[PDB]
């Protein structure tokens, strides 16, 4: 249910992802945010760079 | 035909080894040698015909993590490399398979030239030699090598040793 | 299923030659060549040659060329290896193995040394053969054994109860003596209660000297 | 492919020129970047500067200029009087306006304050207009621009003949 | 946007030459324009100064 | 055939004979079309309609932008250079082939003709045949059109050749 | 020569069909068969020999319209695809034209081998057969096939049926 950026920031339902690792993270169509409404100037860059960390 | 090839032939690339009464001996066919060379030469010249010049390009190493633009600058340059690399692998492979078939055909062609010359005065032994069926002294041998052997001359002699 | 049973160990003297068989089965002999690899004790494997059971073609390693001859017999389904002028260098264990695919379509390289022979020891020595003496290795965990002493040449095969006792057995590397012969130990650790009920067997067997001596042990 | 600099006589009236900090020492005493001009207060005024400089030449002029970000308000007022500065460089085609931000940055070589560097290329026929009521790091002129084979590379290999 | 297609909105923001002009037109000493959708957000603060004529 | 015939306008490959009845010429239309059909089909593959592109990136620029523009220019140059290589190599390959294709076609016609004459003629060495019997014009077209029965002139030919 | 090819030959890929007194019969030449195979095999192995690995690349699908950068990310990835696609069409085409000429030459070669062997004891019928001009029973036939036919032996017999009757 989480996007990557939501696990990063720590949306409540994305808590189970804390301190996680991956070779390939898989964002689902179904996913949603459910916290304070935000936006990320240069969203795609942050997503990309965390993804490859 | 020739299972093998001759070490110690240093006169040229293709040659003749004869044996007659006057003794054995060897000698290279220069014309079909250069024929192979001139092709390899020209093929080789086209490959190394001087490449491109390039000056101010994009950056390809990076110190800090920038995300999106940098991911693209790295993808572009990688994509380039992979392709050019394929081009070079394929080139060499093709060029080589050709350079082989080119030189195998050159030997092959010399043999035929020599067979059409002897017409009905000799037979193919099976290993890329000829059993010439007449007294072929050293003058006669070079007459074959240098393209002047008149078969109409040794016809009767040869023709008769062959058949009865 | 698919297997390669090779001949028993031969022993030969510096001049002579040798022939090693490799019997195949479980696959159609003629659609696959055979690779031969040897192994000087303690060193790693080195390749000897290859022969096709489809086309009769061979490729010997240039190190041996002349000395070595590969053949195949389609009726019995067996590949053979003949090595001449044996040096003591050639003392090694000799393996056959399925290799290349012949006739059939093609690939990729799925074998290419699929399956191997159990190995077949060749000893090139000028010395005499001698059969072993078998002495009991007289005995809460407790230990017993056999001592296979003063034999030549290798190998000696030792088992226990036709192989009925496999567990807790350690058969040691043969050790060379200054007397030129070999000595070999084999021991078993067993529970020290079962003594009246059980007994034990030394299936000692030294086949260069046809000596099957199954000779026994007790306190 | 060139740092060919050409000085122009900007006339910055009512402000003191050529400031420099101990961070950027030239010789014994203190100084600044050589192709930039640190305009600060004169008396207790910083006028609204409003200069202009055409391009009657037949080539593109590259102007390098910048804007000072002080660490404290005290330092902002000492230098530029006005509580909040503003720098606005513009041509007929383009326009560009920075508002310096006051705050503490990490200490670098004696200073907690900083300078942002901006460029403006002004083309033949066009005109450059600098306007500012504080915090300007002004240019002394332009660099010639040309297009060509030139480039740059990171390497530690030495040069032989 | 209750329609079934993407709507493109073009808008802008005025940068006056003087403060006198800023006050004549928009009263407040300093303006501010903020256009936003549920996902995105965008905010410009007009800059006052002289540009070429 | 160290050479080739100018003035042959019947086709691309042919027969030039000389007998008692006189000299004469005629083209082998089958092996001619054989060459053509290959060149034709090879050529059709190359020019089989290229591909459509619409809104791409910009490739000319008025002002200097640095990084993005540098990349947009590098991308499009890199493209060009590769496609250019592809085209140079293609043509070269295709040509070397088109040559060896047509040389082999001649070559093949010759063999066809040799297998036909069996033991009634010899290869002169310049891609001609010395047919060893009276081969009038009927006999000649019999060869050209694939019907020459050697078992017929065997004895005549065989004997002029050897005795 | 052989304007056709033999269905029902399942011994191998190239073969011999003979007819003599003892009757007709068939048999495949395994050596020139494997010769073709080994080439195709190796050519095929080089094509499918291990590909690339690629990990974190650029994005190639997009939800919103971004203009310039996105336009470039898609041009780059399309330009890539179009080239690799050309490479693959050309590769297969070349490889195939070759695989054909390779196998046609293999047949061709076996035929010559067999002609050089028979020397002056037989003639080329014209359809890639031989009229052997002597009593060639089944032993003699395998003698040809397995590369041991001594022509010097049937020379006189053959030579005379050819030039007389
Ligand atoms: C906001 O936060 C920053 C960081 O917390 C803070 O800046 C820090 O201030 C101290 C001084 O107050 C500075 O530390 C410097 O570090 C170097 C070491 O590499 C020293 O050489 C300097 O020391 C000298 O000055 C002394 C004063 O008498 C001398 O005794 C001494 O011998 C040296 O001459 C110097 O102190 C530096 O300015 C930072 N540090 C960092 C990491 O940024 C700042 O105080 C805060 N802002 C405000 C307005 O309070
Ligand atoms: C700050 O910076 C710049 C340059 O130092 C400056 O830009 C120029 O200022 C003058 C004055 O505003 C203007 O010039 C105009 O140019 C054309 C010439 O082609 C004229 O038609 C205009 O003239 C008329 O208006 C006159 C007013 O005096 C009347 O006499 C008459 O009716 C004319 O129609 C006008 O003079 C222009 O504003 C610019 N030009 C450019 C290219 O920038 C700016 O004015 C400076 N401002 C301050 C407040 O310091
Ligand atoms: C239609 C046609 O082609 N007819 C010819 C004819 O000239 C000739 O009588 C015949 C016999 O050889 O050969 C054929």
């Amino acid at each position: 249910d989480c996007t990557l950026i939501d696990a990063l920031l720590g949306d409540p339902h994305c808590d189970v992802f804390q301190n996680e690792t991956w070779d390939l993270f898989v964002e689902r169509s179904k996913a949603f945010s459910n916290c304070y409404p935000y936006d990320v100037p240069d969203y795609a860059s942050l997503r990309s760079l965390v993804a490859s960390s | 035909f020739i299972e093998n090839g001759w070490e110690g032939m240093i006169d040229g690339w293709y040659g003749f080894r004869h044996q007659n009464s006057e003794g054995t001996g060897q000698a290279a066919d220069l014309k079909s040698t250069q024929a192979a060379i001139d092709q390899i030469n020209g093929k080789l010249n086209r490959v190394i015909e001087k490449t491109n010049e390039k000056f101010h390009q994009i950056e390809k190493e990076f110190s800090e993590v920038e995300g999106r633009i940098q991911d693209l600058e790295k993808y572009v340059e990688d994509t380039k490399i992979d392709l050019w690399s394929y081009n070079a692998e394929l080139l060499v492979a093709l060029e080589n398979q050709h350079t082989i078939d080119l030189t195998d055909s050159e030997m092959n062609k010399l043999f035929e030239k020599t067979r059409r010359q002897l017409r009905e005065n000799a037979e193919d032994m099976g290993n890329g030699c000829f059993k010439i069926y007449h007294k072929c002294d050293n003058a006669c041998i070079e007459s074959i090598r240098n393209g002047t052997y008149d078969h109409d001359v040794y016809r009767d002699e040869a023709l008769n040793n062959r058949f009865q | 299923q698919v297997q390669l049973v090779q001949s028993g160990a031969e022993v030969k003297k510096p001049g002579a030659s040798v022939k090693v068989s490799c019997k195949t089965s479980g696959y159609s002999f003629s659609t696959y060549g055979v690779s031969w690899v040897r192994q000087a004790p303690g060193q790693g494997p080195e390749w000897v040659g290859w022969i096709s059971a489809y086309t009769g073609i061979t490729d010997y390693a240039q190190k041996f060329q002349g000395r070595v001859t590969l053949t195949t017999d389609a009726t019995t389904a067996t590949a053979f290896l003949d090595l001449r002028s044996l040096r003591p260098d050639d003392t090694a264990t000799y393996f056959c193995a399925r290799d290349k695919v012949q006739g059939r379509v093609e690939v990729g390289s799925g074998g290419r040394h699929d399956y191997w022979g159990q190995g077949t020891l060749v000893i090139v020595s000028s010395a005499s053969t001698k059969g072993p003496s078998v002495f009991p290795l007289a005995p809460g965990t407790a230990a017993l054994g056999c001592l296979v002493k003063d034999y030549f040449p290798e190998p000696v095969t030792v088992s226990w109860n036709s192989g009925a006792l496999t567990s807790g057995v350690h058969t040691f590397p043969a050790v060379l003596q200054s007397s030129g012969l070999y000595s070999l130990s084999s021991v078993v650790t067993v529970p020290s209660s079962s003594l009246g009920t059980q007994t034990y067997i030394c299936n000692v067997n030294h086949k260069p000297s046809n000596t099957k001596v199954d000779k026994k042990v007790e306190p | 492919g060139t740092l060919e600099f050409i000085t122009e006589g900007f006339t910055w009236t009512g402000v003191t020129q050529n400031g420099g900090s101990n961070a950027c020492k030239r010789g014994p005493g203190s100084g600044f970047f050589s192709r930039l001009n640190w305009l600060t207060k004169s008396g207790s005024t910083y006028p609204v500067l409003n200069v202009t400089m055409p391009n009657n030449d037949n080539f593109d002029k590259l102007y390098i200029w910048g804007v000072h970000h002080p660490s404290t308000n005290q330092e902002q007022t000492s230098l530029y009087v006005q509580a909040s500065g503003r720098v606005t460089v513009s041509t007929r085609r383009s326009q560009q306006t920075i508002i310096p931000n006051i705050g503490s940055r990490p200490w670098v070589r004696g200073l907690s304050s900083r300078i942002s560097i901006y460029w403006t290329i002004v083309k033949p026929g066009d005109v450059l207009v600098i306007n500012s009521n504080g915090n300007l790091i002004a240019p002394r002129g332009y660099f010639k621009m040309r297009t060509g084979k030139s480039s740059i590379m990171r390497s530690d290999a030495p040069i032989d003949t």
